């Protein structure tokens, strides 16, 4: 869920 | 039990299912009256 | 069975709605628009380019003047540029620095922001005092703030990972009324035109209509096979594009209830970052993770051409009010004034 936001704001895996 | 969403489910596909849909060529042909009707405004053309 | 009813009623009536949709699929879009001059060749410039963030630019939101926008940072930073000068008017200091999204009210008078913080951040930039300071903040959303957008200076709609979007009186605080019915992270939202409906898309790889009025989920596209992340209304509230990682875009018509075009070439397998189109509609353009942008054909389904200057993704993009020009925020840290 809040990976995809992660994924985002420019964070690796 | 998880009824709850199953019952949800139907009730909206039931709810989506009751419409009038315009046929697809009609829709894409007022598609293309608006860009036309249009194109003397959108710069990044005329 | 109870269930077993229920499980089966709800795919009849799938295929009742699958039945409904392909009976009207009389003719393709292509078929209709193949007598319709290509747009050709669209070699748009670099105009004007904004300096002055730090970190990579992750959303970004032209005003109603066609002139000044919003664009937030991982740099910590909300600025307002004057997309003429290149210059600053505002700079605001997030207490975050994992903002999500950024809007522009159309008065001018406003901006907001929301992320991680699960929080949409209303400025005031119009103060009688001359300091923007946060007038006021719309805490409710159980998940991080993905979009927001002004219907007006009162009111404003957010999508959240919570998978609901909610629509805000912001002098309040109140939450208005609550959209659910998605069943993955909401990422992108675009009010109708005319103000009375919104679109949405979620990781449920689908988009759905709302009527902001009765606060129901009319319509829901189906389509994509992956995240949607970008949503899009067609300049006359009857269409709209999306953008999911599925590398395609895809314009949906409200009223045919179903796709009408696919964005897509075998040579771009990227996801798209956001989407927007032209002042009349003809053209698409779309972000990806690449380093670079497309320029669709929104009618032919062709593509016209490409905005090729970013070092980075290409992470938020729109066209002014006017369709004078086009901006976009990318993880280089830079925004470019595009026409």
């Amino acid at each position: 869920s809040i990976g995809k936001a992660f994924k985002i704001l420019g964070y690796p895996d | 039990a998880s009824i709850a969403q199953a019952r949800k489910l139907v009730e909206q596909l039931k709810m989506e299912a009751n419409i009038d849909r315009i046929k697809v060529s009609k829709a894409a042909a007022d598609l293309m009256a608006y860009c036309e009707a249009h194109a003397k405004e959108d710069p990044l053309l005329t | 069975s109870e269930l077993d009813q229920l499980r089966q009623e709800a795919e009849q009536l799938k295929n009742q709605i699958r039945d409904a949709r392909k009976a009207c699929a009389d003719a393709t879009l292509s078929q209709i628009t193949n007598n319709i001059d290509p747009v050709g060749r669209i070699q748009m410039r670099t105009r004007r380019t904004l300096r002055g963030h730090l970190a990579k630019i992750y959303a970004m939101h032209w005003g109603t003047d066609s002139r000044l926008l919003v664009s937030a940072s991982q740099d910590g930073k909300l600025i307002i540029w004057d997309s003429y000068t290149t210059n600053k008017v505002h700079a605001i200091p997030l207490r975050s620095s994992w903002v999500m999204t950024c809007a522009y009210a159309p008065s001018g008078n406003y901006v907001a922001c929301g992320g991680l913080d699960n929080i949409c951040s209303i400025y005031n930039l119009k103060t009688r005092e001359g300091n923007v300071r946060v007038s006021r903040e719309l805490a409710g959303h159980t998940g991080y703030l993905s979009c927001c957008r002004f219907l007006d200076d009162n009111q404003i709609v957010t999508s959240s990972g919570d998978t609901t979007c909610a629509l805000w009186d912001i002098e309040t605080g109140q939450q208005t009324t609550t959209f659910t019915g998605h069943t993955g992270d909401v990422m992108s939202l675009s009010l109708a035109p005319d103000t009375r409906l919104f679109v949405s898309g979620a990781c449920d790889a689908s988009a759905k209509l709302w009527d902001v009025r009765e606060g129901m989920c009319r319509q829901t596209f189906t389509g994509h096979e992956s995240d949607i992340n970008a949503i899009c209304f067609f300049p006359n509230g009857n269409a709209f594009a999306t953008g999911s990682d599925d590398a395609t875009c895809r314009l949906f018509d409200l009223r045919a209830d179903q796709e009408l075009m696919t964005y897509s070439h075998d040579n771009i397998i990227c996801g798209i970052t956001s989407v927007s189109f032209s002042k009349s509609g003809r053209l698409l353009l779309a972000g990806y993770d690449d380093f670079n942008c497309n320029v669709w054909d929104a009618l032919k389904a062709d593509r016209a051409g490409v905005l090729a200057g970013h070092d980075n993704r290409v992470s938020c993009l729109g066209v002014t009010d006017d369709g004078m020009a086009v901006a976009t925020g990318s993880w280089d840290s830079f925004l470019k004034i595009w026409n």
